[PDB]
């Protein structure tokens, strides 16, 4: 049967500079036979594609910031944020690859309560995140056309029938 | 630079088959496995399966047995699945990705769009024509409504940008 | 008063027949024409057809000639609405409503879901298995109910902030 | 070819007291023959069935408040909010019935854009408003593991 992987919470609203903490629960423990924990975490930004952040439950991949560590064993695992910042948030996907088939938790959205100290930014955060909201529009926009698509087929195809 | 050059968005009616394409580039295409994620729109990721390109071989999750299928071609460094029958349930983004420690390098994704006539044949000439035209307008009245929505999240950021 | 009392939600695999009841209460069933109408959200209204429950006559909307049959009780003060051969399309809400001047009263409307597929792999699992993920759905449930419930919680507090110390 | 309904804007901001127009055409004119005009308006509040506002163009629908005026004729119609209150947040449609099949309108959301200078009515409306939203998602919650139930239930009671 495939590993259930439980995330907690489902959505965790802090404030920019808060630590955010992050559970992950597996059905059936982690810890393969030949000694390692197969497990990672991603961060998937919206409108963007996933990106690896932990391995093995605590090895950061090459270029992930300092801020975030992995931990735990067996089947409870944390993932923890020091500080957090407007380019972390996003949704949060813990996944195992100990057991076949390969599966993910459900994901944990992090996201702002109320934001803003906008003037305390610096220039890059502040067009950084102008920068994430353009993939956000996209896939919005991109989800219109789509819908208009189908709603132009059943007439075109009418038309070229009569 | 790593690159995995999925192909554009798919129209599709209910029952039909799709075959989309990943292109690899910036590495040797057979020394890694390439796995395929489907992921519907604000839902999670599920693992579809995966193709060895260097001898071909194929794993698949239960859940997509029959649903998918997955080849490899080495000369054109490209991946490719194949999905049959498709249903609204299958309407979703789908990523191949790049497995060593995990998944390091993702696609793009592909989107998948299941629509659905009749009664059409009902109208006109001219009144299909006419309603094919007044879509346009309202297509852009949506994306407007998207676009303002969008131009007051930015203007904030903008501004403490402007006062620096 | 006038109600439009329509039945509970249903769960329906496709390619199936679903039929939903209007009863209603409060006015002279026969002397007045009931209406249906779907709404998928975030869609339009779309108009289906009606009865009159005065004659047993119908008319339908040509979108969905085929797809509903509509029929009426006097003895009941009810009419019924029966979707045949349900795909995802069907997914929706339905409402039954009376007309004069315009819709002045209308049902809460009937919720029906189209399910999907899954048992194809689900065959090979052991009983043991099976009676472990089933119940493991009810915790999954609650976590998701419970994100709608802290969502809405957000948005009541601002409210009562101002209703306390008012 | 039925009647298109189609309305603008498709989302407008207010604070309660400006005045909101709403506007709605038609691909045909909506003049019957008989003279009449068979156009109507409706409010619809998330997770709530819809009610009438306005029949034939320009009638109040009786128990609608004077607030709420509509006008127009044959392809082109305005429903207009004299001081907009709490209770009139959400969508308002259009709707014909001169041609057959009767055709509504998607809706435009009349939304709210400070909560100190409402009153405790219009805050108490507002947080009521909140009930018939988070029902709606919770049941849609239910019937989505209910479809998830089925696939195990079946398995287990072929054995």
């Amino acid at each position: 049967m495939d590993v259930l992987m439980t995330q907690t919470p489902l959505s965790l609203p802090v404030s920019l500079g808060d630590q955010a903490s992050i559970s992950c629960r597996s059905s059936q423990s982690l810890l393969h036979s030949n000694r390692n924990t197969y497990l990672h975490w991603y961060l998937q930004k919206p409108g963007q594609s996933p990106k690896l952040l932990i391995y093995k439950v605590s090895n950061r991949f090459s270029g992930v910031p300092d801020r975030f560590s992995g931990s735990g064993s067996g089947t409870d695992f944390t993932l923890k944020i020091n500080r957090v910042e407007a380019e972390d948030l996003g949704v949060y996907f813990c996944s195992q690859s100990t057991h076949v088939p390969l599966t993910f938790g459900a994901g944990t959205k992090l996201e702002l309560k109320r934001g803003s100290f906008l003037k305390s930014w610096t220039v890059e955060d502040l067009q950084k995140r102008l920068l994430a909201l353009d993939p956000m529009m996209e896939q919005e926009i991109e989800e219109i056309r789509q819908k208009y698509q189908c709603k132009r087929q059943p007439i075109l195809d009418a038309i070229e029938a009569k | 630079e790593v690159q995995l050059q999925q192909s554009g968005p798919e129209l599709v009616k209910p029952g039909a088959s799709v075959k989309m394409s990943c292109k690899a580039s910036g590495y040797t295409f057979t020394s890694y496995v390439m796995h395929w994620v489907k992921q519907k729109p604000g839902q999670g990721l599920e693992w579809i399966g995966y193709i060895n390109p260097h001898n071909d071989g194929t794993k698949y999750n239960e859940k997509f047995k029959g649903k998918a299928t997955l080849t490899s071609d080495k000369s054109s460094s490209t991946a490719y699945m194949e999905l049959s029958s498709l249903t609204s349930e299958d309407s979703a983004v789908y990523y191949c990705a790049r497995k060593l420690r995990g998944f390091a390098y993702w696609g793009q994704g592909t989107l998948v769009t299941v629509c659905s006539y009749e009664f059409l044949k009902s109208w006109t000439v001219e009144d299909l024509q006419k309603r094919l035209l007044a879509l346009d307008p309202m297509m852009e009245q949506e994306i407007e409504e998207i676009r303002q929505k969008y131009q007051s999240k930015r203007q904030p950021i903008l501004d403490a940008i402007e006062a620096k």
